[PDB]
This record gives structure tokens, C-alpha cells and sequence, in this order.
DNA sequence: CCCCCCCCCCACCCCCCCCCCCCCCCCCCCCCC
DNA sequence: GGGGGGGGGGGGGGGGGGGGGTTTTTGGGGGGGGGG
């Protein structure tokens, strides 16, 4: 007696699918998911009786936002919806459209059933999307086969590049040449359903409608190239790749170099032999049409900031695996904090170098600060394993080097003695001006590098000679060496009272399981976010008398500027908003140790 | 300017109407509805919103026809 | 007997076209798997009755007007739209086999041949495999009368418990010395 | 420190399409019942 | 006064014609590195 709305080719009723989804999208409780998964005894009513997707839709509607994330296992946890999971996997676009429409209907019905007043016109105007994810096993890109050609799949891989956003027409806009009447036409399966005659019966001219391109409505499309991860490849051949299409607010979900998951329908389409013909090649382009993407506190901060031993505590915590080099550790901690910037340029960078014998802990020290710092890099003074120090013009494009890439982070450079001369010259304007000047291919700019450098350098030959000065042992020239705030020597000279305890400390790491090593990054982050020290007036006189003292003892104003920056860094430590006399005194003292080399 | 605001609201009513006649996802997403009639026979349409609204499906199946009756014509 | 014999690629003269032959070589490169169409399926918007096109060729032309009598007997020029779900695809993969260093005559370039593999036999071939592949040697038109030609693969012959079997060597003994000597055993 | 070397990068058939012609269909007008 | 038939216009379909469809060597400049 009535028509039926059926998912084509399946005999699934769309009313049944709709209500099966509705009765989960409302009245599901998160406790059921722990029944499906392992560790079911961790169910807890005071956290798990929540109407999980009512909670999601409420926060979502208070944010007015269109998208819902949906772990597909939650369908299998709920009795009226376990079949909907199979329909979702096997017939995804229809089921997903049904789920989208159901989310919009839930939003509409909530503001009249839960009946709090809201802009019904806003919800009416808005589109809504489900993002199903964790659909199933992350089957290999190399394992896909033509049975997948309409199923919802899951992939993992590496983003190589993405197009700019591509406008994709959703509604064509037509205008009549004779009578200027206008009509909107939805694009159906990518085809413009052109009106052959003008709509208005009082005009009805044939072939008179014309497309007004910049009055059409466009969705956003983007194409991204995903390479097979080397974890999955067989050893003797190239990795594969798959192009994936991604739309609207999922555009620019990822960038070049991102390792990601995607959940998406595997799709295929024919391609033409030549554009002037309908003739199609007998095997289709394949792509995945994605619906979800994913990559790969203050109380304690203030509590720890009250401590008296904080300087030593934090300094030892940067590398507790390494035997005692404690003034180096203190210097590198102060480098992590850094000074302050000013408008007028003078900036907050602090720069450190380690020299002495090659076969010693300095490399591990650079590695540890690299692991700690938010956005630093590790490199060495010459060559390029597809990563190099200086900015460089190549094909035409400008590439930014490791110094420039380390903007706002510590740049760790090993083999700093063996650095090439053009690089040795280039370091001057980042040391002084924190920038590098580019003047080629019609582009002129001072490309701002804004990086603190931790250098690791070596003597000539196998051993450092401490009876000779640093300039006599090291290759790199004094005017560059002068720019470093703190400069250190680490030596392998035999002493059992050091070597035995080093060996016992080292060997004990294989047996054993205060050291806030994981809280260190959070402390550094909140300090850099919140604290901007200013110099006390008494600290002016302290800086002046200390500088004239070391001047009476070959100093330069670069040492005074260094003492300022170190004192400001010392004031970020302890979360102090104004540089104290003790901050100046420790900056002075540590520099007095360093300048004696 | 007030009357211009009135005009903009009047056409915004048309916007909230055509939105419901528009796909919530891109045109190539292309899920297929099948209308089974009251008899044992089936029609097919690609309308993504029409999957949940037979009103849209029926009037789209009507608009899909290539045929039009020919129409007739009709100084100092 | 011809399907038994392992020919080299240059021994596959033009006289063997259409015949089931077996070729011996090394796979030099392999394509990723792609869906070839066997039967395209079209939904019809204006009558619902689907129609089908079998494809026997490298290229095809898509149908537009509904040929079914449900439309045509009513002279209704309804529109056909391709559907992937109802179309039969087949797994397709192109590989290239190259004749081995012993098969190349003096001073010649190693010649090579495209292999087309369909269905369950797909991804039985990896690059670097030395292999006998039986298939139908066939032409493809693009030249004029010169032909492109390929091997429609049919059969593959590759040329090339532990947690307790390890106890054989454990009990055999002197394991470090003997296993060390077994690295390059002929080297003094 | 200076000069020279050497290294790098760069320059004929088949389909789509368009035009022309013929027939058929639909409307309007006039006559007949 | 309404319905049928005849005649003219307008539209659609079918047919026919036509046109289109990368590495390797050589030279030069500039940059980088090594030896006296
Ligand atoms: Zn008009
Ligand atoms: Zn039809």
C-alpha cells in the first residue's frame, strides 16, 4: 500500500537503519563499551552511566559545531545497533548519510523535547556530520583488492604532500540571458543538470540559461598522497602510495611528513583516454574518500617553585643518567630558560659550547636537551643527510636550514669544530642578529632564525691538551668562540675516584628501574609562557660592579649582555618576575667560571 | 537600510529552505536510494537527502524526465 | 608439449601468439593491484531496471540512453549511471619479466615481456623472483600492423618445528665455536 | 691567504559535433450535424 | 453549440558531412675546497 525506502542492492530498510541508529545516538551509555572490551571489571557507575552521545551532542551544540567522532566499536557494544555496524562497513555512504541526517534530527528534536530555547533557524541552516573511526583492522595499503571497492576501510601511512584546496561545485547557479531570471541546480553525481528551457512559463526560451560560475556554491576538496609506511613494506621493492580525497573542515587535517590513520570508503572511478572523448580506460583509478583522520599542572608548578634546592634539582634532572658535570648541567638548564626580548634587536637566546675529548658524554648531553626542548633540532656542523645547517636555494625554491628550522628551540650541533667555512661565516648574523640574509631569485629578506645553539666540538686529533688554550686545541676561530655565553671542557683524563664512580653509575642503569624528568618539560613550558623578568634597580649596580671587576681582572660588553641574559633566565627559574641580586650573582659566578676556561 | 535588512531576511528564508534540498556531503559521495513502489517493482535515485524523505525522491524521479510537452507562441 | 617447455623471452617468436606457453625469467618490476572491469553495471534513473556492459578491451565507451525495453518500449529516453557496487571488477596487475643472464646471447641486451595477471593469481609475482610463468601469449593493438604483446598469466612456478629443532643444536654443543666457524665456512 | 681546480646546476579511422531536411504531430479554424 | 476534419506551422529526429587527435652531452657561470 506504500513505498519503501531501501538501501539499494541490500533490502535494508532505511527506516529501520534510522531508528537503530537513533536508539544508540540517544540512550547509549558508556558502561556498555567496557563490557565489549577487555578489563570489564573497571566499569564504574558514577563515570559510566553517562548518556555518552547526549553529552557529546550537548557540548557540540554549545559549541555550535557540525562534527561528531564515533568509535565504531560502540555500535557493537549496543544490542539494537550491532547490525548497523555491519551495514556501516558494507554500505557506508548510505548509512553515513542516514547517520548525518539523524544527528541533525537529534539536534532539532532536543531543543523542542529537552525544550530549552535555542536558534532553531541556526540548526536548520547547519549541516551535520558523523566521523566513524576505528572501523576495523588497519589492513595494508598493499593488501587492498577489488572486493573493497565500496567498503569503509582503515589505513595507516605517511603524508607526502597535499594539493591546495580545490573548489568542488555543490550547486550550479544559472541565469537566463533574455529575462535575467535565476535558478539554483544541485550537482548530482558530479553532473550539471542543465535546464534546457527557462523555468518561467512567461519566458520559456530554449537554450537561454547560462552558468554564472562565481555565483555557484562550492564545497572544499583536497587530494593528499599517502605513502605506505616502511613498517609494512616487503624488503625488496618500493613502497606503494594511495591518493586520498578529503573534504570541508577535514581539509588540512595533516601536513607533509605526518604519519596518520584515515578511516574512509575505498572508492574507484574510471579515467579518460583523451578529454575530447567519452572513451574510458578499462581499469579504474582507486582512492579512499575519508571520513575521519588522526595522527600517529599549575598547582604542582607553584608547589615545586617554592623549593630552595630547585636550581640543583632541575639541573641534575636534565640528564641523571650522566655522571657529574654539574656546572654544565646548570648552564644548559639556564639555556633552556633563556632571557627576554625587547622592542626598539636584543633577544632572549643563550648559547653554549662543549669541547674537550671526543669520546665523552657531550653527545648524550646534546641528545637529552634535544629530547627536552619543544621545537629544537639535532644536526652536525657539515654536510646534509637531506638536512643541513644553512638556508639554501634549490629546485626553484628556498629551503630553510636546521638553524632556521630551530626557530624558538635549541639547535644542537655536533662536530662543531669540523664545520665548513661558509657555515662558520653564516653563524655570525644568527649569533648577533638572530637572522640570516637572503638576496636571490627576486626575494630579499632577513630570514629570522631565533635559535639558541648548543654546540659540541672537539680537539684536533684524538686527545685534548689542557696545557694549551682552547683556541690552540680547537679548530674553530676565536671570534666565533667568543660569541658563546658559556663554554665548557669535558675530558677523559684518568682518575679512579671519578672513573670508578662513573662506571658504577653507568652499570647500575642496567639493574635499577627526586628526579622530575617528565615534569621538567611542563615546568619549562609554563615558565616560558608566564614569566618575563625585568631587571631590579639594585641589580643595575650589581651588574656594573661585577662587570668592572672582571674588566679589571679583559672583558667586553658582550659579557655584560650575557650576564643580563643569564640573570633573566635565572629569574624565569623559580618563576620570579623580577631579576634579583642573587640572580645577577649566579649569572656572574657561572660566567666567571666559564671565561677562565 | 531597514528595508534592505527585511529583504535579506526574506531571501534567507529561501536559503534555509534550499539547504534542506542540498546534500550534507560532497556530490560524489553518491549513496543510492531504491524506492520500492506499493507493487513488487523498484526505482533508483542518487539523492543523498532523498534517502530519508520519499517526498524529495518522488519529485526528483519526476524532474528526472527528459520529456517536455511542446509549447506555443503568443509593433505600433 | 609446448606449454611444458621453459622458453627464454627472445625465443618467444611471433608464431607463438595465441598459444599457452611457459616462459623462464626474472621479474624486474611489478605494478600495484588495480581493479579492471569485467561487467559494468548501470542503474537507470527513470525506470530502475539496471543494464550491463561486458568489457573485452583496453578501453570502452560508457552507455547513456536506457536500452532496456522497460524504457525503450515506452520510448522513454532514460539515463544510465554507472554503479561500482553492482559492477563486477576483477583484480588486475601488470608485471614485466626479463630473460636471465644465462639466456642473453653474446653482446645482446636482455629482452623483456609484459605479464598480465588476473583474478586469484594476482600478487603471486614479486620483483626479483626467478620464475616459470605459464600463460597465453597474446597481442594487443596500439605503428600500423606492428603489435604490442603480453603474456596472460595462468600458472606460476617459483625457483626458490623450530622451537624444538633448535634443541638439536643446543644438545649438539660447542655452539659458539661451531656457529662462528660457520660464518663463511670456506674462509680460513 | 691566494689561486686554481673541480664540482654543481642549468638549458587513417573513429567520435564528437553540427547542420540540414523531412515528416509528423498538435493546434486552430471552419463547416456540418 | 459542439465535434470532426483539414490545413498549416513548429519541433524533433535522423542522417550526412567534417574535423581533430627523459637522459645525455656541451658549454658556461658560480661556489666551494685543497695545496703551496
Ligand atoms: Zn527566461
Ligand atoms: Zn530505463
Amino acid at each position: 500500500s506504500e513505498p519503501l525506502r531501501i538501501i539499494w542492492g541490500t533490502n535494508v530498510s532505511i527506516q529501520e537503519c534510522t531508528t537503530n541508529f537513533r536508539n544508540f545516538l540517544m540512550s547509549f551509555k558508556y558502561k556498555f563499551r567496557k563490557i565489549l572490551d577487555e578489563r570489564e571489571e573497571f566499569i564504574n557507575n558514577t563515570t559510566d552511566e553517562e548518556l555518552y552521545y547526549i553529552k557529546q551532542l550537548n557540548e557540540m551544540r554549545e559549541l555550535g559545531t557540525s562534527n561528531l567522532n564515533l568509535d565504531a566499536r560502540n555500535l557493537l557494544a549496543y544490542k539494537q545497533t550491532e547490525d548497523l555496524y555491519h551495514q556501516l562497513l558494507n554500505y557506508p555512504q548510505e548509512v553515513i548519510s542516514i547517520m548525518d541526517q539523524t544527528i541533525k534530527d537529534c539536534m532539532v528534536s532536543l531543543i523542542v523535547d529537552n525544550n530549552l530555547d535555542y536558534d532553531l533557524d541556526e540548526i536548520e541552516t547547519k549541516f551535520y556530520k558523523v566521523r566513524p573511526y576505528n572501523v576495523g583492522s588497519c589492513k595494508g595499503m598493499r593488501e587492498l583488492n577489488p572486493n573493497d571497492i565500496d567498503k569503509l576501510i582503515n589505513l595507516k601511512g605517511l603524508v607526502l604532500r597535499s594539493t591546495p584546496v580545490i573548489p568542488d561545485m555543490k550547486v550550479a547557479f544559472f541565469k537566463c540571458n533574455v529575462c535575467d531570471h535565476t535558478m539554483a541546480v544541485e550537482i548530482d553525481r558530479g553532473v550539471i543538470q542543465e535546464p534546457a528551457r527557462c523555468e518561467r512559463i512567461d519566458c520559456n526560451e530554449p537554450n537561454s540559461m547560462s552558468l554564472i560560475h562565481n555565483r555557484c556554491s562550492f564545497a572544499d576538496k583536497q587530494v593528499i598522497k599517502l605513502q605506505e609506511t616502511p613498517d609494512f613494506v616487503p624488503d625488496g621493492q618500493t613502497p606503494h602510495s594511495i591518493s586520498l580525497c578529503v573534504y570541508d573542515e577535514l581539509v588540512d587535517s595533516c601536513r607533509a611528513g605526518d604519519r596518520i590513520e584515515v578511516t574512509g570508503t575505498f572508492r574507484s572511478i574510471p579515467i579518460r583516454a583523451n578529454s575530447r572523448q567519452r572513451v574510458l580506460k578499462s581499469l579504474y583509478k582507486t582512492y579512499v574518500d575519508v571520513v575521519h583522520v588522526k595522527k600517529v599542572d599549575l598547582a604542582k608548578i607553584r608547589e615545586v617553585a617554592a623549593r630552595e634546592d630547585l636550581y640543583s634539582l632541575l639541573a641534575r634532572s636534565i640528564a641523571p643518567s650522566i655522571y657529574e658535570l654539574e656546572d654544565v648541567k646548570k648552564g644548559i638548564l639556564l639555556q633552556l630558560f633563556g632571557g627576554t626580548n625587547k622592542t626598539f634587536r636584543y633577544r632572549g637566546d643563550i648559547n653554549i659550547l662543549l669541547c674537550g675529548d671526543p669520546s665523552t658524554s657531550k653527545s648524550q648531553i646534546l641528545q637529552y636537551v634535544h629530547k627536552i626542548t619543544p621545537r629544537g633540532v639535532y644536526t652536525s656542523g657539515k654536510g646534509s643527510s637531506a638536512v643541513g645547517l644553512t638556508a639554501y636555494i634549490t629546485r626553484l625554491v628556498l629551503e630553510s636550514g636546521a638553524l632556521v628550522l630551530s626557530d624558538g628551540g635549541v639547535c644542537c650541533i655536533d662536530e662543531f669544530d669540523k664545520m665548513s667555512d661558509s657555515t662558520r661565516s653564516v653563524l655570525h648574523e644568527v649569533m648577533e642578529q638572530q637572522t640570516i640574509s637572503i638576496a636571490k631569485a627576486g626575494i630579499i629578506t632577513t630570514l629570522n632564525a631565533r635559535s639558541s645553539i648548543l654546540a659540541s666540538a672537539n680537539p684536533i686529533g684524538s686527545r685534548y691538551n689542557p696545557n694549551l688554550p682552547v683556541t690552540e686545541n680547537i679548530d674553530l676561530p676565536p671570534p666565533l668562540l667568543s660569541r658563546f655565553d658559556l663554554v665548557y671542557l669535558v675530558l677523559d683524563k684518568v682518575d679512579e675516584k671519578n672513573d670508578r664512580e662513573l662506571a658504577k653509575h653507568l652499570t647500575n642503569l642496567y639493574l635499577e628501574d627526586v628526579l622530575p624528568v617528565e615534569f621538567l618539560t611542563m615546568y619549562i613550558s609554563y615558565a616560558k609562557e608566564h614569566i618575563h623578568p625585568i631587571i631590579t634597580e639594585a641589580a643595575k649596580t650589581e651588574l656594573v660592579r661585577a662587570y668592572v671587576g672582571m674588566r679589571k681582572m679583559t672583558a667586553t660588553t658582550r659579557q655584560l649582555e650575557s650576564m643580563i641574559r643569564l640573570a633573566e633566565a635565572h629569574a624565569k627559574m623559580k618563576l620570579k618576575n623580577v631579576v634579583e641580586l642573587e640572580d645577577v650573582q649566579e649569572a656572574v659566578r657561572l660566567i666567571r667560571s666559564a671565561i677562565k676556561d | 537600510g531597514f528595508e534592505l535588512s527585511k529583504l535579506l531576511q526574506k531571501e534567507h528564508q529561501m536559503r534555509k529552505n534550499v539547504i534542506k534540498h542540498t546534500s550534507a556531503r560532497h556530490s560524489r559521495f553518491g549513496g543510492l536510494l531504491s524506492i520500492q513502489t506499493p507493487d513488487k517493482t523498484r526505482l533508483t535515485v542518487s539523492g543523498s537527502q532523498a534517502l530519508v524523505d520519499e517526498k524529495i525522491a518522488l519529485q526528483k524521479l519526476d524532474d528526472s524526465k527528459k520529456w517536455n510537452k511542446r509549447i506555443i507562441k503568443k509593433e505600433g | 608439449a609446448i606449454s611444458s617447455k621453459p622458453l627464454s623471452v627472445r625465443q618467444i617468436k611471433g608464431d607463438f601468439l595465441g598459444q599457452l606457453i611457459t616462459v623462464r625469467g626474472i621479474i624486474t618490476r611489478v605494478s600495484d593491484v588495480k581493479p579492471a572491469v569485467e561487467v559494468i553495471a548501470y542503474t537507470c534513473d527513470q525506470c530502475g531496471y539496471e543494464v550491463f556492459q561486458e568489457v573485452n578491451s583496453r578501453t570502452f565507451t560508457p552507455l547513456s540512453e536506457c536500452t532496456s525495453e522497460e524504457c525503450s518500449q515506452n520510448q522513454t529516453k532514460g539515463q544510465l549511471f554507472m554503479s561500482t557496487r553492482a559492477s563486477k571488477f576483477s583484480a588486475f596487475q601488470e608485471c614485466k619479466i626479463q630473460e636471465l643472464s644465462q639466456q642473453v646471447p653474446v653482446g645482446h641486451i636482455p629482452r623483456s615481456l609484459n605479464i598480465h595477471v588476473n583474478g586469484t593469481l594476482v600478487r603471486s609475482l614479486s620483483p626479483g623472483d626467478i620464475v616459470d610463468v605459464t600463460g597465453i601469449f597474446l597481442p594487443a593493438p596500439y605503428a600500423g600492423l606492428l603489435t604490442e604483446t603480453y603474456l596472460e598469466a595462468q600458472f606460476v612456478r617459483q625457483h626458490k618445528d623450530v622451537e624444538e629443532r633448535v634443541m638439536e643444536l643446543i644438545t649438539s654443543g660447542d655452539v659458539y665455536n661451531r656457529l662462528a666457524k660457520s660464518i663463511a665456512p670456506e674462509i680460513y
